């Protein structure tokens, strides 16, 4: 199972950003999976952006609302995630993850994705 | 002519039948449609609401005389069929056992399905009809009988007496 | 589906395997009712019915025949001549979300029990005793159906279960439903018991040189006697011959 | 109360046993299961332990969890090289709605 | 005003049985979770019955197999027969309306004692 | 069968200040709960349901919180008629099923 983001690293200020996350051996159909990102400063601790379970449960970061908007294109296997205007914060790297049932509970951030550096400057 | 259509009324008022083949394959369904006051002539269906308990599909039955016998006693429906090469001719050909199917419908009324290219459709339309090509079919009605088979060294039927057509037959 | 939303099917017209469950998962609640769950695999029924559904934990004794509770009151109700059984396994891992899964509802209020198999969707907003709050919130004008909202911190009498109700008839029935066969492999030229898809008899069974027609399973000589039967495993034609027997 | 606390250092030596302690609050860490992950500098994180105790496959057995109250440990045994990295928290705050996560803490054994 | 009062509260010898009623005004009890609690002096309180809008109701453990609630559902009314009042069940008790998840108990009697005799 | 626990039985806080009940749950509770106050002489009166909803006409100056297994009532400024006794009921288990605290006792100077 694998996971990988993909879209444009640099970008300018009150610009967006585009991010795809194509993964393999899970489908965005069956009950349980489902699929989040989590984006990490240069040189700070995680944090969550949002999750979108396979029932099509669009989960946000509150803190974070009304700047996403993250959308699922299963029969094509692939997660787009948007976000509106951009700043010098939001330099980070981003992963695409993903949530699957356990053995005693759903299993989440099980996998994660391997990053992409995005600089967002001049 | 491409279909039946059994049951005790035309109407959804009881589990009708149907009958339809098909050049791909025949479909056997078990429903209570209501249909409209003709068969429809295809424009590919023409019934009501359906309750339907059962469904089937197989092979396609396809100068040529297709023959056909339908039974339904016994809580099943069977049919025998024969494809001959070539009005009615006096050659001898038994029909084979094509299948016997389970449901348990209580048939009293029975007709054909027509169909046609680029023909209007309606529910209902004179004795005008649409054109159609030269075709003629044959009915006849079964009746308790003893006959005589005789089977051959493999076991195929080659004839056959009527035990009460006439005295040098009895 | 949800519990007032139970996806009814029929299962017939096949032969039905009724241990080919047992290898899925634990089977938390496996009881049947008109019919031993050991004795399944064999009898036959007319048509097999399935209902699946979600509920909560501390409702799984609702799903019983002739129990009244408020999954079994209110939403979905077996009868009390009930054929069949219910099956039961708590499934929290693709149905329980950190927050609530607000998917998973469940009949609270309604004005009377429903009949056994009654399915209902009806999502109106309840009475208030007098012409309700259409649209609206006030004093006690509260809706039919409330969610379970399972979460992973729900203890387990919380917990989400899956569940399946097959429904099973026996009265005329056309035998279309359950699990016979198991050939005893073929023993041939000693006088053996056979039973050839429910012919039987005894004699010695040897290799037939005649050709049966495709739609042809036994042979007869003068006076019925059964002399050959085509393999329903190989569909070989065999010769059955009398044992050796004599005067002294 | 909205953010998880982690020591920023563990500082232990080959073949002991040591804690690392996560501080949160009644709303994330005492009503939620709380995760514990594992990141490298430069490559995502990697699940090491969900619901306070359960291992996916394919993390060793030295690390175990512990949640008690508003308080979040982690038990790492037999100590080696092979683990200076980064360790963090995870747990869903339903007073902020979110996932929140720790500091992390090097470990770089001596 | 919508409401619940109560009568049938009083005094009665050991062994002997006893009748609470309940009458509403404004809301409908066929139809409504209908719940009657009962309260010790002094002590806390205890959920004592409930009637389902279907008409299945069910009772506490500790009362169980004594009391029985039913509805005069023609003219909107509660009643609770209650029988073999032992030395516990000196109490007061009220009628109630139930809504429960959505909204907890709020309309409420004005209670009735129900001493027995020592 | 969850039983809560009410603290504290009695509470002395100067008028016009704020007041806070604990009620300890030793199951899960998450959010049906209710909270009743039962001013002394006459039926108790929902304030607080669930995790923190305020019942109808229930004056603002309450504010309930709590999830789980503890909740928490909480008073912004007592007047003199606050006075009165307080249980926190839940219905986990709503058809048929409510379990009560022990109530507390709240007074005024
Ligand atoms: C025993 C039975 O089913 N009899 C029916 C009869 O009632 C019906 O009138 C007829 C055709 O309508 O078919 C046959
Ligand atoms: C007496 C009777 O069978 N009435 C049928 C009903 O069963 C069926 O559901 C409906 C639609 O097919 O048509 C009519
Ligand atoms: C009447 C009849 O069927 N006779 C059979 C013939 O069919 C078969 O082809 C032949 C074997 O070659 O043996 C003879």
């Amino acid at each position: 199972i694998t996971l990988k983001e993909s879209g444009l690293t640099l970008v300018r200020p009150t610009q967006t950003l585009t991010l795809t996350c194509t993964f393999s051996g899970f489908s965005l159909i069956n009950s349980g999976v489902g699929v989040g990102w989590i984006r990490q400063p240069p040189g700070k601790a995680l944090e969550w952006l949002a999750l979108i379970y396979w029932d099509d449960d669009k989960r946000y970061n509150p803190s974070l609302r009304s700047r996403l908007t993250i959308s699922k294109a299963t029969s094509k296997n692939q997660v787009v995630l948007t976000m509106t205007n951009m700043d010098p914060v939001d330099t980070a790297t981003y992963y695409c993850t993903h949530r699957g049932p356990g053995h005693n509970t759903p299993i989440y951030f099980e996998f994660w994705g391997q990053g992409a550096l995005v600089t967002v400057s001049s | 002519i491409r279909g039946w259509i059994f049951g005790t009324t035309l109407d959804s008022k009881t589990q009708s039948l149907l009958i339809v083949n098909n050049a791909t394959n025949v479909v056997i369904k078990v429903c209570e449609f209501q249909f409209c006051n003709d068969p429809f002539l295809d424009f590919r269906v023409y019934s009501s609401a359906n309750n339907c308990t059962f469904e089937y599909v197989s092979q396609p039955f396809l100068k040529n005389l297709r023959e056909f016998v339908f039974k339904n006693i016994d809580g099943y429906f069977k049919i025998y069929s024969k494809h001959t090469p070539i009005d009615l001719p006096q050659g001898f050909s038994a029909l084979e056992p094509l299948v016997d199917l389970p449901i348990g419908i209580n048939i009293t009324r029975f007709q054909t399905l027509l169909a046609l290219h680029r023909s209007y459709l309606t529910p209902g339309d004179s004795s005008s009809g649409w054109t159609a090509g030269a075709a003629a079919y044959y009915v006849g009605y079964l009746q308790p009988r003893t006959f005589l088979l005789k089977y051959n060294e493999n076991g195929t039927i080659t004839d056959a007496v009527d035990c009460a057509l006439d005295p040098l037959s009895e | 589906a949800s519990v007032y939303a139970w996806n009814r099917k029929r299962i017939s017209n096949c032969v039905a395997d009724y241990s080919v469950l047992y290898n899925f998962a634990p089977f938390f609640a496996f009881k049947c009712y008109g019919v031993s769950p050991t004795k399944l695999n064999d009898l036959c029924f007319t048509n097999v019915y399935a209902d699946s559904f979600v509920i909560r934990g501390n409702e799984v004794s609702q799903i019983a025949p002739g129990q009244t509770g408020n999954i079994a009151d209110y939403n979905y109700k077996l009868p009390d001549d009930f054929t069949g059984c219910v099956i039961a396994w708590n499934s929290n891992k693709l149905d329980s979300k950190v927050g609530g899964n607000y998917n998973y509802r469940y009949r609270l209020f309604r004005k009377s029990n429903l009949k056994p198999f009654e399915r209902d969707i009806s999502t109106e907003i309840y009475q208030a005793g007098n012409k309700p709050c259409n649209g609206v919130a006030g004093v006690n004008c509260y809706f039919p159906l409330q969610s379970y909202g399972f979460r992973p911190t729900y203890g387990v009498g919380h917990q989400p279960y899956r569940v399946v109700v097959l429904s099973f008839e026996l009265l005329h029935a056309p035998a279309t439903v359950c699990g016979p066969k198991k050939s005893t492999n073929l023993v041939k030229n000693k006088c053996v018991n056979f039973n050839f898809n429910g012919l039987t008899g005894t004699g010695v069974l040897t290799e037939s040189n005649k050709k049966f027609l495709p739609f042809q399973q036994f042979g007869r000589d003068i006076a019925d006697t059964t002399d050959a039967v085509r393999d329903p495993q190989t569909l070989e034609i065999l010769d059955i011959t009398p044992c050796s027997f004599g005067g002294v | 109360q909205s953010v998880l606390t982690q020591s920023p250092s563990a500082s232990g030596t080959p073949g002991q046993r040591v804690t690392i302690s996560c501080s949160g609050s009644r709303s994330n860490i005492g009503s939620n299961f709380v995760y514990w992950f594992h990141q490298l500098p430069g490559t995502a994180p990697k699940l090491l332990i969900h619901s306070n105790d359960q291992r996916p496959s394919g993390v060793p057995d030295r690390f175990s969890g512990s949640n008690s109250g508003t308080s979040a440990s982690l038990a790492i045994s037999g100590l080696r090289s092979e683990d200076e990295a980064d360790y963090y928290c995870a747990a869903w705050d339903d007073s902020l709605s979110s996932w929140v996560f720790g500091g992390g803490t090097k470990l770089t054994v001596l | 005003e919508v409401q619940l009062v109560e009568s049938g509260g009083g005094l009665v010898q050991p062994g002997g049985s006893l009748r609470l009623s309940c009458a509403a005004s404004g809301i409908t009890v066929s139809r409504n979770y209908m719940s009657w609690v009962r309260q010790a002096p002094g002590k806390g309180l205890e959920w004592v019955s409930v009637m389902f809008a279907g008409g299945s109701t069910f009772y506490a453990d500790s009362v169980k197999g004594r009391f029985t609630i039913s509805r005069d559902n023609s003219k909107n009314t509660l009643y609770l027969q209650m029988n073999s009042l032992r030395a516990e069940d000196t109490a007061v008790y009220y009628c109630a309306r139930d809504l429960g998840v959505v909204g907890a108990t709020d309309y409420w009697g004005q209670g009735t004692l129900v001493t027995v005799s020592s | 069968e969850r039983v809560m626990t009410q603290s504290p039985a009695t509470l002395s806080v100067s008028p016009g200040e704020r007041a806070t009940l604990s009620c300890r749950a030793s199951e899960s509770v998450s959010s049906d709960l209710a909270w009743y106050q039962q001013k002394p002489g006459q039926a108790p009166r929902l304030l607080i349901y669930g995790a923190s909803t305020r019942a109808t006409g229930i004056p603002a100056r309450f504010s309930g919180s709590g999830s789980g297994t503890e909740f928490t009532l909480t008073i912004s400024s007592l007047q003199s008629e606050d006075s009165a006794v307080y249980y926190c009921q839940q219905y986990n288990n709503w058809p048929p099923g409510y379990t009560f605290g022990q109530g507390t006792k709240l007074e005024i100077k």
